């Protein structure tokens, strides 16, 4: 089974050099550079001042509207239907997330130059484009969702035709079981006080990790 | 590239302010190569005169622009 | 390829394939829409979330349910969910897929024949079928014969069976379930100054119900033990960091079951009517209906609730009768489960209904073969 | 081509392109005419000064403000200012420049009609569009959920937004900002002796405040440190060369933000009043509102204003959840650049009101669109 | 009806002005019959002004304001709540009741209090819950000219009754049994 597993890799890392062409490996892309300036918060990531963010603002942003272009093409081509107007509702909102950080990392740029790093030597700052950062990764997840479903539900529509569909060089995996009873444990004995069961959010690394190549 | 954005305006400002401090030099040069020729000639006389008044009135503008950087 | 089963109950559709031994969707049945006005340009395109999406955002949302005491009042939303658990959540094709839907028992006929009318035509599903809640809650027990207390979020109903055969003459329905007992807790609370009014809300006093509510052995002495001490008193924190606490309610949420009076229904305890569901039985088969009693469904999930159930269930039985109580760790589940053994089974594969049977028969054709 | 960005508040105001990052425009919004007799002969003809060039003549004019409270009082001075900005200031051709205008929550409607006429009337500009500055400040903070706490020279006013949608019912509107600060300021300054009654006094009187001013964590503790000791005496300039000094009166003059009783006024301090419009949202959203506290305007960039407003909130909260305080260092210019985020934006290309629409509605056009 | 008067101009704040606005609310206020039909003839024309006068002498105008105030009782998501109506809560309980008494309950709808006065309220109440009662019942409803002081009325009735001496909360039972004593007893 050692010489069956390398055919898997190479036709995982042949999609890795699409030159951004396909949906996909756009959010991808887009997915690395969001945890390096979520881990610089806890400074332990490539990124070391405030000026790195900046940068990384700009690059994350740019590759926004190359993502609206993308989807665009599918939801013209798409007949309306249910998909269709969903697929539509978050490419509204990539373009205002995308165009307020590129506005909001302007302004952090020319505050550092006026007032000096001291103005910005605390990190409150720079939260400020962290957090548009990561409420525009979760529009950009939701939106390969709402593309693939469409592309797989009308994949031989006409219109469909000439198009890199996700339906065609993708596939979903199968969603894991769910526990049939939640383990008790014994620290709820030390706690007085019951609570309401944290929301669990999802990681856009978990979200993307799901897709495999045909 | 969705909407406009400030960086593209800056680079544009930027090219602009480097070519308004090129062309003074240019015309700096061109004053002094029109100077030193000993031949005139009578199409050159209100050339020249245009261009000291004007390199004349750019270096009172720097001189005038250079003293507000200070207290 | 592999059969859908689908669990669409009043509370949580719960959906999978046939073969496995849990569902792979678990998310709340309900739709919300926005109520309140839009300013930020390009955040309210969006016009319906629903299930787990819905419950992330009740601050700006107004919850309804499409079902509600079994049976289906809104069409248009049962239809969105069914789009959200096939494309969504299961991540699958609904063409070529036959699917196995679940009704309760004494609902209205025209209900489940807008069920399989909506499946063809729209999702163009294979083959369908449509079992019963009860039916399939024995297969998960692993037995023939016993009585079946299944009581979920819309309706409580039982069913004898024994070997294999049903006794439709004895079968009770009772339309008081887990959403009465929130209702009950919300209008309780108001003796010590809480108020949940919104539908929002009323999601939080149910968390509330699930991990401070039980059941109580003696309902007297308890009442008598509330009030001399402060010893089965509880603190449950709100969302917004403020904390409440909570006397002798704890015990009567859940002991409304076995007295419909207090919230004004003339019906009888569940306790009874299991009872009378046996002694309809002919007087045979009741030795082993006894034994081989099989509950089923989150409401009967309080603590204790199994110990109460036995002990009235012997002040009316003869004391010669042996009685026993059958309350699996997994019962919230049993349902599905069931589902599943029935959809994979080897001689179940020839009395799903074609969609060639549909098209000459209509949706008429499920009343004569699903059951 | 670029749309103009004009936000015209009580003090000062603030013009620019859309899609920048910066104004090009910021002068004091104060129309001036001269009081004295004029004996040197072409001297006397000019009439009347706006903006900076009336700030330099304090000395033989009146200034008086067009705008009081966020509502526009002198219809005729505003007309002069308006000009002023867009052809002495930017200078564009108003005929092919959209232009954005802001205005104040909870104000009167024909405020909006008149500005509105104005607009296509006088100046005729193609498109115009009217907003809310508490809005357009959690645009410029890279933010869709926050309350913002917007104090300018005229209104303090409270906006709790969440996932981009608004709660009109919670909004609270305070009419206390800097001008009655400069107010109280002259006020308690005459115990030291000094006198300021003019007009063009005013405007020294609000230089001192912003220069020596600031918040003091406690008021009880540090009155106690200014009556034993002379270590927070400083010492300001007047024009004229002569000296005064500031006591107490530098801590004294900004406590009324949090004790509006001390000029008379009824009403609560800015701190619990926050703490009100955050009570009277939806629990569920009450979590994500105590952080995600966005503050805007000059009137809060007196130093320790964020320490002192957190040390507030958290009193009166429940001890379990997190305060957090948002204070840009660009406060001052919050509302103008969220202007430009959203004239320049795509999707807002289709809501601009054009001149054809205020043909065939007039003036009412704006409530049913701009809101 | 004070957040409402700022659109004009007006702005009442303190609690003293308080007592203002509800004097200005009890006698100009009114529920209109047709909801939108006001919407439209308060735009068409200014028919629907009054005028009333405040105590420093100043006169106030209030137009559309009159019929909307009372209006959020019919639509509570004015005011930001998400309740129904008074007119579907009071046909909501009449449905919990069982079947053989609904008839009767259809008829004797009773009101009380101060917050029934409004113009027109009776009107509006009998045109909402005709339109979704079946066609077949009747629908009643009283408003007698006393119901501001009906609570009062009926409580002097119940302690004057030759029948009621006995369910009194004498001080030596309260001596023995605590506070507590009244909830048993008291209803
Ligand atoms: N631990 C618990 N204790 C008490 N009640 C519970 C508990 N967990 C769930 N419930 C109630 O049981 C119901 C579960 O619904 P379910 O068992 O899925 O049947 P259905 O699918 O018909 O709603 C919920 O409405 C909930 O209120
Ligand atoms: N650094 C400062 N410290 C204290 N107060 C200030 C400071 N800067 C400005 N202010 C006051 O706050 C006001 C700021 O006005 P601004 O917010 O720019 O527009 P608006 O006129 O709409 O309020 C000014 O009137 C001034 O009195
Ligand atoms: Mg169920
Ligand atoms: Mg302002």
């Amino acid at each position: 089974s050692f010489q069956e597993e390398k055919s898997k890799l190479d036709a995982e890392v042949s999609k890795w050099d699409d030159s951004g062409n396909d949906i996909i490996v756009l959010a991808k892309q887009m997915c690395m550079i969001m945890m390096e300036m979520t881990d610089f918060t806890r400074g332990k990531g490539p990124l070391k001042n405030t000026s790195d963010v900046i940068s990384a603002a700009k690059k994350i942003a740019e590759a926004g509207s190359r993502m609206d272009k993308l989807g665009r093409t599918i939801a013209d081509h798409c007949p309306d239907s249910a998909c269709k107007q969903d697929l539509l509702a978050y490419l509204q909102r990539i373009a205002l997330y995308c165009h307020q950080l590129n506005i909001c990392s302007k302004v952090k740029a020319e505050v550092q130059n006026l007032g000096g790093e001291l103005v910005v030597s605390g990190v409150d700052s720079a939260m400020s484009l962290i957090q548009a950062a990561k409420n525009l990764m979760n529009a950009v997840v939701q939106t390969v969702k709402a593309s693939y479903v469409a592309s797989t539900k009308y994949q031989k529509s006409q219109g469909m035709a000439s198009l890199n569909l996700p339906a065609v060089s993708w596939k979903m995996k199968a969603p894991e079981k769910k526990p049939l009873v939640k383990r008790e444990k014994q620290d709820e004995t030390q706690t007085k006080i019951k609570r309401a069961s944290q929301k669990k959010h999802v990681n856009p690394v978990q979200a993307l990790s799901e897709f495999k190549a045909m | 590239s969705l909407s406009p954005d400030p960086w593209k305006r800056d680079a544009r400002e930027k090219l602009e302010k480097q070519q308004q401090m090129h062309i003074v030099d240019m015309l700096s040069k061109e004053i002094h190569e029109l100077q030193n020729k000993v031949d005139r000639t009578a199409e050159e006389s209100d050339r020249l005169r245009k261009l000291m008044l004007e390199w004349q009135f750019q270096k009172r503008l720097q001189e005038s622009k250079q003293k507000d950087e200070d207290d | 390829t592999t059969a859908l089963v689908c669990d669409n109950g009043s509370g949580l559709v719960k959906a999978g394939f046939a073969g496995d031994d849990a569902p792979r969707a678990v998310f709340p049945s309900i739709v919300g829409r926005p109520r309140h006005q839009g300013v930020m340009v390009g955040m309210g395109q969006k016009d319906s979330y629903v299930g787990d999406e819905a419950q992330s955002k009740r601050g700006i949302l107004t919850l309804k349910y499409p079902i509600e005491h079994g049976i289906i009042t809104n069409w248009d939303d049962m239809e969105k969910i069914w789009h959200h658990t096939f494309y969504n959540e299961l991540r699958v094709a609904p063409e070529e897929h036959p699917t196995l839907l679940t009704e309760a028992p004494l609902n209205p006929k025209a209900n489940r024949e807008k069920m399989t009318q909506i499946m063809f035509e729209t999702f163009n599903v294979p083959a369908m079928y449509v079992a019963i809640q009860a039916v399939l809650s024995l297969y998960a027990s692993g037995r023939t014969t016993g009585i079946v207390l299944d009581s979920g979020d819309g309706v409580t109903h039982n069913v004898p069976i024994y070997e294999g055969y049903a006794l439709p003459h004895a079968i009770m329905r009772l339309d008081l379930a887990g959403r009465d007992l929130t209702d009950y807790l919300m209008k309780i609370l108001t003796e010590r100054g809480y108020s949940f009014v919104t539908t929002a809300e009323r999601e939080i006093v149910r968390d509330i119900k699930e991990k401070l509510c039980y059941v109580a052995l003696d309902f007297e002495n308890e009442m008598a033990t509330a009030a001399s001490s402060s010893s089965l008193e509880k603190s449950y924190e709100l969302p917004d960091g403020q904390v409440i606490t909570i006397g002798n309610e704890r015990f009567r949420c859940p002991e409304t079951l076995f007295q419909p009076s207090f919230i004004g229904m003339e019906s009888a305890g569940i306790h009874e009517t299991t009872y009378n569901s046996i002694m309809k039985c002919d007087i045979d088969i009741r030795k082993d209906l006894y034994a081989n009693n099989v509950m089923s469904g989150g409401t009967t999930m309080y603590p204790g609730i199994a110990d109460r159930m036995q002990k009235e269930i012997t002040a009316l039985a003869p004391s010669t009768m042996k009685i026993k109580i059958i309350a699996p760790p997994e019962r919230k589940y049993s349902v599905w489960i069931g589902g599943s053994i029935l959809a994979s089974l080897s001689t179940f594969q020839q009395m799903w209904i074609t969609k060639q049977e549909y098209d000459e028969a209509g949706p008429s054709i499920v009343h004569r073969k699903c059951f």
